[PDB]
């Protein structure tokens, strides 16, 4: 019924047309790495970390954007895919700051976890890094912009969900950076999800600044009372004190936002 | 057979040095717009067949079969317009041909845009030209006005029921905007940032509509190809390298110039029979960047005993590219040359792709150090691995073009780097 | 340079800039070149026209272009910072930009840049006190064959030399304006000394027809 | 024979847009998307 | 964005008083089952264990995300609103 037979490490899958390699791997259970992809935002091909290998194909494709054709077989733990991931992580961490002990995105860092799993264990980068001027864009969101890995999740979230169109990329090349060309403030009813969406600690929450670390928190699952929607929420405590509040996926109410 | 020694009657681009006129009258006296009405009325399929049988290949970047590329858009209408887009953006170093074309033979370009639009069933032809070419674009627009007024363009194109709109569009100083999709985005008003393919412009291109991209040279030769049959063009090169070609010869040559010769022409004959010959002699030469700066380099030992065409240059590992020869000699620092050339790419990168973004600058730094010799040989293989990391894990081909030169240099001039390093070690 | 704006008395939304009437008409004619909807495709030409009204782009001009095209000003700041032909710092009267890419470099654009720095007394990047010349180093431009070259405002001057560029700069320093093109005998791009082709005449309106 | 392309020695900044304006009258009705903008 | 933690069911308890020590300010308790978390591969096994031991249990369902239609081409349409303003 308009379905297609695809292969993931040899195993057959039924998928609808227009479906992507990443989505097929997920339907099998496998999970491709990500920095620029998010189910609820537009698609971009910037991070170059979702790259996998197709049987009988010289070039690696992007799983976030390439719709799966019939008959393809996808090799996820292949030498080519793994070398691509290693190189991309090498490049990402080339110009990253060594701020992990100051970064409140410390025990929650997708970059950390993916460097440990799919990345190498040492650096061949013996050159000088770069540094960026830190913006001020509100009382809630703290910006250390020398940690941005230029994934565009913030820009896309703003343009699409929050309908703001005030974040963007000014410049080009490594000299490029993200934010507003001016001292504008980003104060929306939804400003605060850029924090959960930024894979790194470039955007953080000023209230939660420096108060705790993830492996300390006990997490209970509750709901909002501020409004009459009932947004599903997580309350993260530490030694009997409430430290922060997080969303919790309920795709029929709030779908990862609060 | 043999090749070279092309005749001024088999040449296509007359007025190449502006010794004749470039206006409507001169183009008429040279042959432009002759029988174009019948070329049209024949139908698109006829024209696509001519393209195919001509063995023509893209003259911008990587030569791709124009017949197949244009037939990709030979289709019905899903309810949208369909466009043609000529990338006059000519920013690749060593290339100065599209400028001469646009400022001397603009009527040929107009006619080629019309013919390609008919071949595709299109409606309008946008021409995206560098913003530094102001006078050239002004002359081009003067010619477009001449056409609009005469009646060769617009509603009744040349005596048929085909309506066609030719528009000119300017850039703002970016090399990446030569890319198929970056150009499209810049026209749409966004930044010069490419797209991932698929989708291909044949399906979702400019404004979301089917747009076919092409080059000045290709579109401007299309009409002569059509009115000469294809079997003429075809009979000047190897089975697949058929056609004439524009070669921009510069570097350490006595008389740098821009020439039109037969394909598969030995680079040595191209340097001697034209161009005034290398400076200092044939033995002072050191190496060549044949097909533009993006392409890697080949040394004298290959520059001799070699042809000039996509195949038989692939073998020497330096694709033909834009046919922009940059000659060098024994009085140079190839490391400094290619390092400045990589700094070019570091400045012209757009930004989004991680490998390109964060690695072209890495490589620029490494090469700036290699010049002095502030390194150790163990970094050369690391440079190789980094270039290979960048090559195929990008979006566009700018990373590929920035990687290939380093590969060529490390492959053909490693001892010079090692000696520079040892000399730095000596004079700490 | 910098891709961030701090409001100064010389640059701010209160800075005065509006579009002239004839330029409003030109803007209308430009927008009529793009479909109904998808009219944000004029940002580049409109920004260039604002540069030509005043040779540099202020935040006020950006906001005005945004108000005109109904496009948010972020999608104008992006373009203005991405494309290098835009001047967000006030340029002088003549914007010399010398190609220092490998071809012109090995054909010794370095020496002409030295000549120019010495003459004008100012080094790359900065402008003259009288605000007459602004000097820059730049990448390829489309004159690699006539490699040693410059671009001042919209004109090219090719195959120049120390003496030739000094003469051109003296003519510009006077109230006089020179004529563009190669300054080394050759006309546009032909081989030095003459031609290696096009020695014969062309064919009439009809030939090779089939 | 001598050089001919000597028309650009007198062009001016607003030339290109003046001519684009002159041609706006010759242009043909562009198509439409049924929308003022993507909003 | 990792999902290797939403794959095994877990059983925990209700939380109780957690007060402050006067001496040093630490977190003191009397419930010895506050840090008790058990892992299972099946709700049926979890509930069987709960019944076996004699605990009144609440159960939640596995909130799985929906399949989504993604089209990189939708960001460049000629007629729709999905068109994106920044690439
Ligand atoms: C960095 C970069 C620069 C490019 N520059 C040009 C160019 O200046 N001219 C051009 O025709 N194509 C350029 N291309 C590739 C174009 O996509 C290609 O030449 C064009 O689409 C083919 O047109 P054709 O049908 O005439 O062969 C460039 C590609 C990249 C990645
Ligand atoms: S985002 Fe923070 S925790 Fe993650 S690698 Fe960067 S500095 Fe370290
Ligand atoms: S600030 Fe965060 S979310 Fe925004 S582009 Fe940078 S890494 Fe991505
Ligand atoms: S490879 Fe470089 S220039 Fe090309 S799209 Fe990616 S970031 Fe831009
Ligand atoms: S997840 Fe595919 S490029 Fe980022
Ligand atoms: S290298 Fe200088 S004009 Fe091209």
């Amino acid at each position: 019924s308009n379905l297609i037979e695809v292969f993931v490490d040899g195993q057959s899958v039924m998928v609808e047309p227009g479906t992507t390699v990443l989505q097929a791997c997920e339907k099998v259970g496998m999970q491709i790495p990500r920095f620029c992809y998010h189910e609820r935002l537009s698609v971009a091909g910037n991070c170059r970390m979702c790259l996998v290998e197709i049987e009988k194909a010289p070039k690696v494709v992007a799983a976030c954007a390439m719709p799966v054709m019939k008959g393809w077989n996808i090799l996820t733990n292949s030498e080519k895919s793994k070398k691509a991931r290693e190189g991309v992580m090498e490049f990402l961490l080339a110009n990253h700051p060594l701020d992990c002990p100051i970064c409140d995105q410390g025990g929650e860092c997708d970059l950390q976890d993916q460097s440990m799993m799919f990345g190498s264990d040492r650096s061949r980068f013996l050159e000088g890094k770069r540094a960026v001027e830190d913006k001020n864009i509100g009382p809630l969101v703290k910006t250390i912009m020398t940690r941005c890995i230029q994934c565009t999740r913030c820009i896309r979230f703003a343009s699409e969900i929050a309908g703001v169109d005030d974040l963007g990329t000014t410049g080009r090349g490594n000299d490029m950076q993200v934010g507003t060309y001016i001292e504008k403030m980003f104060m929306s009813e939804l400003s605060g999800n850029v924090i959960d969406i930024c894979p790194v600690g470039a955007l953080t929450s000023k209230p939660y600044a420096f108060t705790a670390r993830p492996w300390e928190t006990r997490k209970t699952e509750s709901i909002d009372v501020m409004d009459a929607v009932g947004s599903n929420i997580v309350v993260s405590t530490r030694t009997g004190e409430v430290m922060r509040i997080l969303p919790r996926m309920h795709e029929d109410i709030n779908e990862e936002w609060i | 057979t043999s090749f070279g020694s092309l005749k001024d009657e088999d040449r296509i681009f007359t007025n190449l040095y502006g010794r004749h006129d470039w206006r409507l009258k001169g183009a008429l006296r040279r042959g432009d717009w002759y029988k174009t009405k019948e070329i049209l009325l024949k139908g698109p399929d006829w024209i696509l067949g001519e393209m195919k049988t001509s063995g023509l290949r893209g003259r911008g970047g990587a030569g791709f079969p124009t017949g197949l590329k244009w037939s990709f858009m030979n289709k019905p209408s899903d309810g949208r317009p369909k466009y043609l887009v000529v990338n006059a953006d000519e920013g690749e170093p060593g290339t100065c041909k599209d400028r001469e074309i646009m400022r001397h033979d603009p009527h040929k370009l107009v006619e080629g845009c019309l013919v390609g639009g008919r071949a595709m069933g299109a409606r309008a032809a946008y021409i995206y030209i560098r913003g530094e070419f102001y006078n050239e674009a002004s002359n081009l627009q003067v010619a477009i006005r001449e056409a609009y007024e005469a009646g060769l363009i617009g509603k009744n194109a040349c005596g048929s029921d085909y309506d066609f709109d030719v528009f000119v569009v300017r850039g703002a100083g970016a090399y990446i905007c030569g890319e198929e999709t970056a150009l499209i985005e810049s026209i749409e008003g966004k930044q010069g940032k490419p797209r991932l393919k698929p989708p291909f412009p044949a399906d979702v291109g400019v404004f979301g509509c089917p747009t076919t991209v092409a080059n000045v040279e290709t579109v401007a030769v299309s009409p002569t190809i059509c009115r000469r049959g294809g079997t003429w063009f075809a009979g000047f090169g190897r089975e697949r390298n058929s056609g004439t070609k524009l070669f921009n010869i510069s570097g350490h040559v006595n008389h740098p110039c821009t020439v039109e010769e037969e394909m598969s022409v030995p680079l040595k004959e191209l340097i001697e029979k034209h161009a005034g010959g290398v400076t200092g002699g044939w033995d002072n030469l050191l190496a060549v960047i044949p097909g533009g700066s993006s392409t890697p380099l080949i040394p004298k030992s290959v520059c001799e005993t070699v042809l000039m065409d996509f195949d038989a240059l692939v073998q020497a590992q330096t694709g033909l590219g834009t046919a922009a020869v940059i000659v060098m000699d024994r009085s140079t620092d190839i490391v400094k040359a290619i390092a400045r050339l990589i700094e070019f790419y570091k400045h012209e990168s757009c930004g989004q792709c991680t490998p390109c973004r964060e690695g072209v600058d890495w490589m620029n730094k490494v090469m700036a150090r290699f010049v002095k010799g502030d390194a150790r040989p163990a970094e050369i293989d690391s440079l190789w691995e980094i270039s290979k990391q960048i090559e195929g894990h990008t979006i566009c081909a700018l990373g590929d073009g920035a990687a290939w030169p380093v590969q060529g240099l490390i492959r053909h001039f490693r001892p010079e780097l090692e000696d520079r390093m040892q000399r730095f070690a000596q004079q700490h | 340079a910098l891709f961030v704006h701090r409001d100064t008395p010389e640059n701010n939304p209160d800075t005065p800039f509006d579009f002239t009437p004839e330029n409003y008409k030109r803007i209308e004619a430009i927008v009529k070149n793009y479909p109904e909807g998808h009219q944000a495709a004029a940002v580049l030409p409109v920004l260039d026209l604002a540069q030509r009204q005043n040779g540099w782009l202020p935040i006020s001009a950006m906001n005005k272009v945004a108000e005109v095209l109904q496009v948010p000003p972020m999608r104008v700041y992006e373009v203005a910072t991405f494309y290098t032909m835009y001047n967000r710092k006030p340029v002088g009267k003549y914007h010399i930009q010398v190609c220092t890419t490998t071809p012109c470099m090995l054909r010794d654009s370095d020496s002409i840049l030295e000549t120019l720095q010495r003459k004008l007394g100012i080094k790359v990047g900065e402008t003259t006190p009288d605000k007459l010349f602004t000097l820059i180093e730049v990448e390829c431009l489309g004159a690699c064959v006539n490699a040693p070259m410059v671009q001042i405002n919209d004109n090219y001057y090719e195959d120049l030399t120390p003496k030739d560029i000094e003469e051109i700069i003296d003519e510009l320093k006077a109230g006089k304006v020179p004529k563009p093109g190669p300054r080394s005998g050759r006309f546009c791009c032909e081989p030095a000394g003459g031609l290696t082709s096009l020695t014969e005449p062309p064919k009439g309106p009809g030939f090779g027809v089939q | 024979t001598t050089y001919k392309n000597l028309q650009h020695h007198d062009y001016n900044t607003y030339t290109f847009l003046d001519l684009n304006l002159d041609l706006s009258k010759f242009r043909l009705p562009q198509p439409s998307s049924g929308r003022e903008s993507p909003r | 964005s990792g999902v290797n933690n939403t794959k095994k069911w877990k059983m925990e308890f209700d939380t109780r008083e957690r007060w402050e020590n006067p001496l040093m300010g630490w977190a003191s308790t009397a419930d010895p089952l506050s840090n008790m978390v058990l892992t299972f591969s099946a709700k049926e096994d979890a509930i069987a264990f709960a019944e076996k031991n004699g605990w009144s249990y609440d159960v939640e369902e596995k909130k799985v995300p929906k399949p989504k239609s993604k089209s990189y081409g939708a960001n460049f349409s000629w007629n729709k609103r999905t068109r994106v303003s920044t690439k």
